[PDB]
């Protein structure tokens, strides 16, 4: 969070929160209850929202679901999904927390050392987060929207 | 650093469940009661000076660990334990406004109880200068606070024994 | 550092005795290998990131030590594992070239166990992951390498218990 | 070694060794079968190459083995020729290992410091290793003399 | 005393002390009979040299003694003076040693940090201990008098 | 650091009394020796090196522990040693200056015999040197300061077990 955030900071000035921190954590617990209401949403819809938002990307990349590419069978598709999955329960979270450190520090310090690895494209795996946008977007108010929208945006940006 | 709000989350990550049905209420309640924090945190804020005078007054002066032997007599002693005060002051004050004793345990309570032993300080005449503070700090931020500032207080203390 | 050389002479300078009799063979003895050393180690150069990838495939992934929970689930564990196992190759490799393990023990295994055992770093798991390189790496360098590579290998799983 | 310091130099910009490391190594332990011949002669000659290189000494310096000078009485000497089978030794080291760290590390870290609390001429040291370099020298082919000659001369070279 | 500040300063060059630190230490000693001399009038009358350097500040800073100043009642009053006498010790001490450490880390090393805590004036803390001063050099001879008053003039001008 | 009269003062103000009666004479008997103190000092700082000269050659030469395997063998142990050795009567020598070993205690004597067990540097030898310096210095420097190099002679051993 910012509360979070800003005691780091005054701590290394060695003092108490200025007056323009606390008036931000106070302004900040004001929009929880809504904050809530778009994680909760997107937590009742995951299921979906993964699911076509997985179609969505195997369209535009046919080369990540058949002969040669990483996603290949049931076997290595169903993962991929999962990794969808994983990033879409990370979102709630730096929602919840109107904060993005909980999404680096569980899944992006380092994605790119271990897809990599796995010898798994990342630019592909970046359409499949923004696809996810789209069909969680969907289901918001026209605000509700742009703020979750931050979210999803941050990550892809790192995946390349 | 973790505040009541990343530790739900970091609880639930480690299982990989989305938040919880539980979980989507503590950071309401946290939410709920972030204002009456903020207010307080400007309090003791304000008065976080006095808020060490008085304690001293009422624990540590006039006493034999003042005078000549005591191991706070020395004019560079002093100036430490009031020193030392405002770190728990300031430290109670965050972990509060963090709803969570996460910093305490991490940038405080870290082998200050050794050094001590070590250097001599007295344990339990820091403790009962602390137990000052709460009193002293309850007064002027509320009941509903205070017991929000208490419980981290007696943190800080059950950190040295 | 010492290598299988300089580990001669030390032991003869220890004594004070010009290079003995058996001194001069332990030199030419290694001499005789110097070859296929540096030929292994090329081919393990080559190859040296694929190496750890099937290793991990073998016995890392798809388990319980990546899900939620495992120490090294999350995107920075997952790094930080492979990071481990690229140094276990890299040094495995020169231990090999120099024909002795003098640089694992000075700049490996000292404290390793701790600081795991410390972080919760799960040995056993660690060295499943290493013991699965020896054959990885045994099946590209051939079998006297491999059993060369192996020992050095071995020698850094001996020493985290 | 070169196997040695490699490895080193190699550890220090954290890479498998460059192939002209290797190259190195390589071509070093091929090598081998002679610097041990190199050594293994100047080792059974050691007892002579000492003696007579002694007497070449004496006679270039007789302050060195006359009243008020390190090396007087048969005590005296005994040891100064000691000294100087202990560098022939580290020769034979620095040859075999195709480095001369060994002699750095077992007899010149400190020569000088030592010397000066016993009071003994270091030019005068450096003069009995040179005899040396001559002795041994006169032993060897033209070729495996040139080499060995280098591990003699460095050492003087630090004498000083 | 000039003994303990040259082997530190000695042990930072690494290097035994210098003829002229010597030459310190040695005229050092010799002005110790009369440095004992000093500081034992002083202990002999530091009951009195406190009372009338007490008064002689009430009444320059009243202030100081009536209602809402620090020392009010005999109660802060005879603390106040008690701070007074704690000084007075402490000039003794730089006296024998020759040195002014030792009033530093007893009693100047956050003088000021501790008295602000306690809301006392500081400059009417100087006051009392520049009256001392006076009553204090009124028992000695001329030069043990310019000599003592260092100490005195040392304290005060950190009290601001 | 601490001189015999930084350590009257020190012991009297932690009661709080002004300079006692027999702590007058502490620092008269201090002041009285004072001169012999920078006398004998002049002395060994003139001689320091064959005060170490001397000492080597009646305790650690033409031994076993210094041919191949005494653990001063070696021309970088060697001088390794004589640099000890050289510390040792640097030190010696202030504590006299000072008449209080509180400079030995603090730059000196502080886990020294750890490092020692450590390395295998042999304690044993080590203080038979020093104890040659005592008798090569007290031959120089005379009876009377040679009995005061002495005991912080004896401290700096004592001081090793
Ligand atoms: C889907 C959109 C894309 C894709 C995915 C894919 N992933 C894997 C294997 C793994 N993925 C992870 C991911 C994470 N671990 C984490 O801790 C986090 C942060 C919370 C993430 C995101 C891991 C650890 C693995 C390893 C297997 C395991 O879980 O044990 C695969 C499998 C590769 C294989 O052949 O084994 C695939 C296919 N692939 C694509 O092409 C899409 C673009
Ligand atoms: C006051 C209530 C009591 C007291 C205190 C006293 N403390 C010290 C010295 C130290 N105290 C600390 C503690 C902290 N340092 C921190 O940064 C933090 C916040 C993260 C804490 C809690 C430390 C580190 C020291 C030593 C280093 C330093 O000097 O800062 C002393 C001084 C001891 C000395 O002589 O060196 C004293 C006197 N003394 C009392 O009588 C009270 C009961
Ligand atoms: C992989 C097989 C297993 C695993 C590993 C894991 N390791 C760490 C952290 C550290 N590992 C080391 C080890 C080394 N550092 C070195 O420089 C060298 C060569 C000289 C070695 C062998 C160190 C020092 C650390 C800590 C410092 C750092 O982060 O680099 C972690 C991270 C723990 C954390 O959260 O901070 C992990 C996960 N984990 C597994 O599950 C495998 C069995
Ligand atoms: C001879 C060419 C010259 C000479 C020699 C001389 N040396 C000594 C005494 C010692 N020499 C050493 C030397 C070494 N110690 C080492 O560890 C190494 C590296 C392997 C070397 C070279 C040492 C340790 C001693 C001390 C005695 C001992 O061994 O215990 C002497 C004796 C001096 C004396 O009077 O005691 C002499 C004479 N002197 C010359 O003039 C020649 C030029
Ligand atoms: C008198 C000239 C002035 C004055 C004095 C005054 N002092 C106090 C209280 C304290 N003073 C000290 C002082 C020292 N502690 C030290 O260790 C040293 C170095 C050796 C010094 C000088 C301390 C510790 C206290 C606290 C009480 C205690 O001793 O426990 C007071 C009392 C304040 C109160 O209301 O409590 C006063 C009045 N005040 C003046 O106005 C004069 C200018
Ligand atoms: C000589 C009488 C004996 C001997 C000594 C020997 N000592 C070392 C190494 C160290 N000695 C010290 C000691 C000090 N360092 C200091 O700065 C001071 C004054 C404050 C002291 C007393 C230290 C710190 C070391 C290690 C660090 C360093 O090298 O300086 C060695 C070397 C061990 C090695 O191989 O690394 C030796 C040989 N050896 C003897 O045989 C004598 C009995």
């Amino acid at each position: 969070s910012v509360v979070t955030k800003s005691i780091v900071n005054a701590d290394a000035e060695a003092r108490y929160l200025s007056p323009g921190e606390l008036d931000r954590i106070k302004n900040f617990v004001s929009t929880g209850e809504r904050r809530l209401r778009i994680a909760q949403t997107l937590t009742e819809n995951r299921e979906r929202i993964v699911k076509q938002a997985g179609d969505q990307l195997f369209q535009k990349r046919p080369d990540v679901v058949s002969p040669g590419g990483n996603a290949y069978g049931e076997e290595m598709t169903a993962t991929c999904l999962r990794d969808l999955d994983y990033y879409l329960r990370l979102v709630t979270y730096g929602i919840v927390a109107g904060d993005v450190t909980p999404i680096e520090e569980i899944g992006l310090v380092g994605v790119r050392e271990m897809y990599n690895s796995l010898g798994t494209p990342i630019p592909a795996v970046a359409e499949g987060i923004r696809a996810m946008k789209n069909v969680a977007c969907s289901l918001l108010s026209a605000e509700d929207a742009a703020e979750a929208g931050s979210y999803f945006d941050f990550v892809i940006g790192a995946m390349q | 650093m973790q505040d009541a709000i990343t530790a739900v989350i970091n609880a639930s990550d480690v299982q990989g469940k989305y938040l919880d049905t539980a979980a989507m209420e503590k950071l309401k309640a946290y939410f709920a009661t972030g204002e009456l924090r903020v207010r307080a945190a400007s309090v003791i804020s304000a008065n976080a000076a006095n808020i060490v005078k008085e304690a001293v007054a009422k624990s540590l002066l006039y006493s034999d660990i003042t005078r000549p032997g005591g191991n706070m007599y020395t004019t560079r002693r002093y100036a430490a334990c009031i020193r030392d005060l405002d770190y728990y002051l300031r430290y109670a004050t965050y972990a509060m406004l963090a709803g969570d004793p996460s910093i305490l345990d991490e940038r405080v309570l870290n082998g200050l109880k050794e050094t001590y032993n070590s250097l001599g300080v007295p344990i339990a005449a820091t403790v009962q200068a602390i137990q000052a503070m709460k009193e002293v700090t309850a007064s002027l931020v509320g009941a509903d606070a205070g017991k929000e500032m208490g419980i981290y207080f007696d943190y800080i203390c059950s950190g040295l024994s």
